[PDB]
């Protein structure tokens, strides 16, 4: 019984759902609209349907935490609908990580043009990550068969096996390291096409500054999203880790680490509707379609 | 079904053909010439490119392939065929900087021009490569002739640098978007290889504009 | 000269354009309509035409 | 002089207008009232022909309703089989810059041509192999407009010189030179009988030209704006002129009059193509409001649209069975409808 505020919480998740639950749509319709032109095309198509996803999964989130018995409703949201939820964020970074590379290639290697077989390998490379996401995260959905052994905890941590454990840590390791690889490279490319944008506006027009900040303030926008709302999930999600497979934390400190786990959580779930948003901020024509549309 | 299917291979062959093409035509860089037939603009052509209305000039720059075009021989209404020319990658105005004087002002002319082009419907997003060519001759003749006779709103005094800078700025505030257009200016010289220098930074900066125009970032 | 040879022909044209011989506006209209309704039966755009015989299906 | 010669010709211009207005008794409108409308016309998208990829200005049909011809930005005309969705031909372009498609009426020659001055025309038999040029006709100094084909022999070309030329495929020379206009012209049409064919400029006026002789027969001064879409009526004694103020106005040769006008409230854009149906009965124009509209030319009342288009309108295309229509909007498209 960590307290009672634990029902104000899910709240903010619908907060989180109504809005998300049409901005996806408002890209829902726009994104799909538009022919796949390039990799950015198919990749944003992708992010937009793993936020779609997010946003089904939340309901059954908010419904599990605000007021559920643990067999009916809580087992099947920790069995399949929380595994769905983490690979199809999984997914949503990976394909950020994906636009980001395809922006560099473009910024770097401005003359290369996007061909058939380009679009052809895109595809293959998307169809490839989702289907690694969804293996990974197959054993997470198979291995939680032990019935809950008591009812009054919320806490699905003893429905698994050791063998289940042992495999959801793996999991775990294997996903920070690629969300940190994610998360650097993001960070190398966007400082290496700020530099390069910088270059070539000093070789064209000179000493001029004025339009040379407005690239800048957006691309800190990207930035500061992907890591005010990434990045501290995964500084919290390695002790909560130790914490659900090991005994080595107490008592007492799961009250904090179960309350900045799933704040954190709470706010990589808020990229399911900022996405949207900042999709729609940075480019022209997305907010010329959206005008258009009312 | 033989014909058939012989005129589905060659179907399929033209459209194999069809696609190398399109891949070479956007691989290249397509450039459009603007301006006055005495402002210069035969001048650029006659530096470096070794390589009847429409006078199309190719080049190689550092494995890039470029493509001129001139409508200095189109002597008809320009707003029948400029629409011919969206999607270019950007637009070299050229402009005299002597010509300020000579007579209804050739600089009122030029500007009446590059108004039309800056501020129409089909090169909204598409920049301009702005040249003000023939600076050496602008350097022994803005002492003879101030630009007051050609406006008097030129309060600062009557200097080289100082006039070919301010008139340089007398072209941006013609455009109205400042968003999606980017005006690049130089001034040609007689060095080696720099002229078509500017050219090239020009086209990979508006390139990278549009490149990443289309994957969100503008 | 020169400056009114092209006036001498645009107003000779103009001149002698209008010696033609024009019929009432109302047979032009009734020809129009007696040629559409001649060709009507025989119009895949108006009628349209079942596909059993359409080339384009 | 100059001041008598303009004043004789104003006097004579309003004498003209007189009796043109005296000529017209009774508009077409006023009894047309007694047919029955067509009603509300439904077309969809047969077949769509992709396989430009710049944006397409112009096309043709062929006298056999089933091979087309369509020009596009990207150096390639394209020779298409609307029948099975196949390109029947390919050719390359010297020049990319192409406004103009014409089809020979015996399907051997194609012509194509534009901002180079120089009409183009291509064998499309080709028997000793791979296609070839087959002439080069270069005597226009303006964007050269349109061309039309009258036979194997003879083809008239429009273009942005404010003159038109009738050629030789085999002299390669131009035979004769049409100098009525004011203004550069835009596109012309030739009358089924290959004797008397129209042609629209941008000063606002659509001038008949005969063949042989090569003097001006009637002019048009209806229109307040450019016109660039001209087609000629099935039978061959009317026609009708598009220009830019979405203004389509129907002008009969023997009658010499302005006939009856397209102006409504909803269409503010420009028009760029217009055709007619087999019977004349459909007059098919195309409008920048990324759709084309197909009116009645009698009841003076819209009847279908054909909006799958995403961009503005560029080359309309009617059999001359009325078959079927070929729509083309700057996309690298190609829209059949029925
Ligand atoms: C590739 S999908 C994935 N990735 C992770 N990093 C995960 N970390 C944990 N899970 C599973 O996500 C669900 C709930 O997350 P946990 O933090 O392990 O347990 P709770 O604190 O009750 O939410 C369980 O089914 C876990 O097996 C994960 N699933």
């Amino acid at each position: 019984d960590y307290k009672i505020t634990q029902v104000l919480f899910p709240l903010l998740y619908t907060v989180l759902f109504f809005v998300g639950l049409i901005t996806n749509g408002l890209a829902m319709r726009i994104f799909f609209q538009i022919r796949s032109k390039s990799n950015f095309i198919i990749f944003l198509k992708n992010t937009v349907i793993s936020d779609l996803l997010m946003i089904l999964t939340f309901p059954f989130k908010i419904l599990s935490d605000a007021k559920l018995g643990t067999g009916p409703l809580r087992t099947f949201v920790c069995q399949v609908t929380s595994v769905i939820f983490y690979f199809t964020m999984y997914i949503s970074i990976s394909f950020l990580g994906l636009i980001t590379i395809d922006r560099y290639q473009k910024t770097t290697r401005p003359f290369k043009t996007s061909n058939p077989k380009n679009l052809l390998g895109a595809k293959i490379l998307s169809v490839v990550i989702w289907a690694f996401m969804f293996l990974l995260s197959l054993p997470n959905m198979i291995l939680t068969n032990r019935q809950p052994r008591d009812k009054n905890v919320k806490k699905c941590s003893f429905l698994k096996s050791e063998f289940g454990l042992v495999w959801h840590e793996i999991v775990n390791y294997i996903c920070q390291v690629i969300f940190w690889i994610n998360f650097l490279i993001v960070i190398v490319c966007y400082t290496l096409i700020t530099k390069e944008l910088y270059r070539s506006y000093v070789r064209t027009r000179g000493v001029g500054k004025v339009p040379r900040k407005k690239v800048n303030v957006k691309v800190f926008i990207i930035i500061a999203v992907f890591f005010i709302c990434f990045v501290p999930f995964h500084f919290a999600r390695i002790p909560y880790t130790l914490s659900q497979t090991r005994d080595v934390f107490d008592c007492t400190a799961e009250n904090t680490l179960f309350y900045v786990k799933e704040s954190t959580l709470w706010l990589t779930s808020l990229n399911a509707c900022l996405d949207p948003f900042i999709y729609f901020f940075l480019c022209k024509s997305f907010r010329n379609s959206l005008i258009s549309m009312l | 079904s033989a014909e058939d299917k012989a005129a589905a291979e060659r179907s399929k062959m033209i459209d194999k053909n069809l696609r190398e093409d399109g891949e070479k035509a956007a691989r290249e860089v397509k450039l459009l010439l603007l301006g006055a037939g005495e402002s210069g603009k035969n001048t650029i052509v006659k530096q470096m490119k070794i390589i009847t209305g429409i006078v199309e000039t190719h080049f190689t720059f550092k494995d890039l392939h470029f493509k001129m075009f001139d409508v200095g021989a189109q002597r008809s209404e320009r707003k029948k065929w400029i629409h011919c020319f969206e999607g270019v990658t950007a637009i070299i105005f050229c402009v005299a900087l002597s010509a300020y004087d000579l007579v209804m002002n050739r600089m009122h002319a030029s500007m009446k021009l590059f108004d039309s082009i800056c501020n129409n419907k089909w090169f909204t997003d598409t920049s301009i490569i702005l040249f003000l060519n023939k600076k050496d001759l602008f350097e022994e003749k803005i002492t003879h002739s101030p630009l007051t006779i050609c406006f008097p709103e030129y309060t600062g005094a009557n200097k080289y640098d100082e006039a070919a800078s301010y008139i340089q700025s007398k072209f941006e505030d013609l455009n109205k978007r400042k968003d999606t257009k980017e005006i690049y200016t130089h001034f040609t010289c007689s060095t080696d290889t720099k002229n078509v220098q500017f050219v090239f930074d020009a086209v990979t900066d508006v390139i990278i504009k549009n490149n990443l125009k289309d994957c969100g970032l503008f | 000269t020169a400056s009114i040879a092209q006036a001498r022909k645009l107003v000779e044209q103009l001149k002698m354009e209008a010696n033609i011989d024009r019929i009432k506006v109302s047979k032009a209209a009734a020809d129009l309509m007696a040629y559409c309704e001649a060709h009507a039966k025989e119009d895949p755009l108006l009628t349209p035409v079942p596909a059993s015989e359409n080339p384009f299906r | 002089e100059l001041d008598q010669l303009r004043q004789e010709a104003e006097q004579l211009k309003n004498q003209i207008r007189d009796a043109r207005k005296a000529c017209a008794d009774a508009t077409l409108s006023q009894i047309t009232n007694n047919i029955d409308p067509v009603g509300r016309i439904q077309m969809r998208t047969r077949r769509t022909l992709r396989g430009h990829l710049a944006k397409i200005y112009a096309m043709h049909w062929g006298t056999d309703s089933r091979l087309l011809v369509s020009a596009s930005q990207d150096g390639k005309l394209i020779i298409w089989d609307s029948y099975t969705t196949n390109k029947v031909h390919a050719i390359p372009l010297r020049s990319s810059w192409v406004m103009t498609c014409a089809y020979a009426p015996s399907g051997n020659y194609v012509a194509c041509g534009g901002l180079d001055n120089i009409c183009s025309i291509y064998n499309l038999k080709t028997r000793e192999g791979n296609v070839r040029v087959s002439r080069e006709l270069a005597g226009h100094t303006g964007y050269l407009s349109c061309c039309r084909f009258l036979d194997d022999n003879q083809i008239v070309t429009s273009s942005g010189d404010t003159t038109c030329a009738l050629w030789d495929i085999e002299t390669g020379q131009q035979t004769t030179t049409f100098t009525g206009h004011t203004g550069d012209v835009m596109s012309l049409s030739l009358a089924p009988d290959t004797r008397l064919f129209v042609s629209g400029a941008c000063d606002a006026s659509a001038k008949l030209w005969d063949v042989r002789e090569g003097m001006c027969r009637q002019t048009f001064t209806g229109h307040e704006s450019d016109i660039n879409a001209i087609c000629f009526f099935p039978n061959g004694n009317a026609f009708a002129t598009g220009s830019d103020d979405a203004t389509c106005r129907l002008f009969d040769l023997r009658a010499d009059q302005e006939l009856m006008t397209y102006s409504h409230d909803n269409i503010i854009c420009g028009i760029t193509s217009v055709s007619f149906s087999k019977s004349g009965r459909l007059l098919l124009a195309g409008y920048d409001d990324f759709n084309c509209n197909v009116w009645d030319a009698l009841k003076a009342d819209r009847a279908g649209v054909l909006a799958g288009h995403d961009n503005r309108v560029s080359c309309l295309g009617v059999t001359d069975d009325g078959m079927a229509v070929a729509t083309g909007s700057w996309d690298s498209f190609l829209k059949i409808w029925n």
